């Protein structure tokens, strides 16, 4: 009851976990001994934190936070730091540690020592694209990861089968605006403009029949996040499944 | 009864050239809960079972049905090179899968790694690391 402290844990799924811990100044044990404090002629606190670590509960474990951190005193603040966990399949909900220590301040002496460690577990919990058929799943071998130039470049689109019959399939691009308040029409003009017009697939109808290299060339600037028109069709009906994966800056 | 104290103890596809790969695990709760490494093991390159094996079985060239390779080589149609670490996760840890030199009806390494710093206990549980590749062969004579 001095300092209120809490854990953010973000799940990043293409990284590692990030939790961060963060320290805070409690506003409501602020007051009681702020009261005490102008009583002695003091405005605010003086707490010194000195040793501040998170450890990786276990049997015996501990971790380092992600950058670095000094030996800190503050008055009314609040500080957060942040430390990587391990992104886990399924079903192991992690634990830690967290001690803190807080060193309390008067006139050059009596320094009323305090420490406080609360564990608990680091488990807040809130790019194949399958083909929604026959699991004829697509990954791009290098997905975004492009910084191109408005040069030529190749791709990797590794197909992977049920090996029933391999060769069956063609890729195309479809260089045309799609038909689609009124600057909702205009973002869906300029996002539909900048799709169908910014970038070629120099092989066209490449009529795949299990890697593929898809040559571009891409004429215009931007951030293509997850690079639209780019569709397939298969021997059945209408498979005319996305990618909906890879992204390239093209500056 | 007699016991004593508990001791405190991706399929690629790569195409009849070199290639490369890279491990970085967190199998490693072997000594006192995946604490760091004991010592390193910069990029240690697999292929020399295949080739000790690829190499003398067609210079066998004696009466090749009598079979002085006598056991059963269904074992040596994976190769599974091993990398026994000394005395968090996996530190350094690659492999360049070179099928330069290869077979073509191999499917995987499954690379079995002693993960251990025990000195000496003849206790060191090893975690083995497969691979579940493909080649696609590209070319003949």
């Amino acid at each position: 009851l001095l300092n209120m402290r809490l854990r953010n844990i973000s799940l990043k799924s293409e990284h590692c976990i990030l939790s961060s811990l963060d320290f805070q100044t409690s506003k409501a044990s602020e007051q009681l001994t702020k009261k005490f404090i102008y009583p002695q002629e003091h405005n605010s606190f003086l707490k010194l934190n000195f040793q501040e670590i998170s450890y990786k509960l276990i049997d015996g474990t501990s971790q380092i936070e992600l950058d670095p951190i000094c030996p800190l005193k503050v008055p009314l603040t609040a500080f957060s730091y942040d430390s990587i966990s391990a992104t886990f399949k399924l079903v192991l909900l992690p634990k830690s540690t967290q001690p803190h220590r807080v060193k309390i301040t008067l006139a050059y002496e009596l320094e009323l020592h305090p420490n406080l460690k609360l564990p608990v577990r680091t488990s807040w919990e809130t790019s194949l694209v399958n083909s929604k058929l026959s699991n004829v799943k697509f990954k791009f071998i290098n997905s975004n990861i492009k910084v191109i130039k408005g040069e030529k470049f190749t791709m990797r689109l590794q197909i992977i089968n049920s090996s029933s019959s391999p060769l069956d399939l063609v890729v195309y691009y479809n260089n045309t605006i799609n038909p689609i308040t009124l600057e909702n029409q205009y973002q869906l003009h300029n996002k539909y403009r900048k799709i169908a017009e910014g970038i070629i697939l120099l092989s066209n109808d490449y009529k795949i029949p299990y890697f593929a290299d898809l040559r571009f060339i891409g004429i215009m600037s931007g951030y293509y996040g997850t690079l639209s028109g780019l569709k397939v069709l298969d021997l059945n009906t209408n498979e005319l499944i996305e990618v909906g994966n890879g992204a390239s800056v093209l500056i | 009864s007699n016991p004593v104290e508990e001791e405190a103890e991706k399929m690629t596809r790569n195409s009849w050239m070199m290639l490369d790969g890279t491990k970085t695990d967190f199998h490693i709760t072997v000594r006192n809960k995946s604490l760091s490494c004991a010592i390193n093991h910069i990029k240690i390159i697999p292929m020399n079972n295949i080739e000790q094996m690829l190499k003398p079985d067609y210079w066998k060239k004696m009466p090749p049905d009598d079979l002085y390779i006598m056991e059963k080589q269904l074992d040596w149609l994976s190769k599974s090179c091993v990398r026994i670490i000394k005395l968090i996760t996996f530190d350094l840890e690659l492999d360049n899968t070179a099928v330069p030199f290869n077979f073509t009806g191999f499917d995987l390494l499954i690379e079995y790694g002693m993960s251990a710093t025990d000195e000496s206990c003849i206790y060191l549980k090893k975690l083995s690391i497969p691979y579940e590749v493909t080649l696609r062969r590209t070319i003949e004579v």
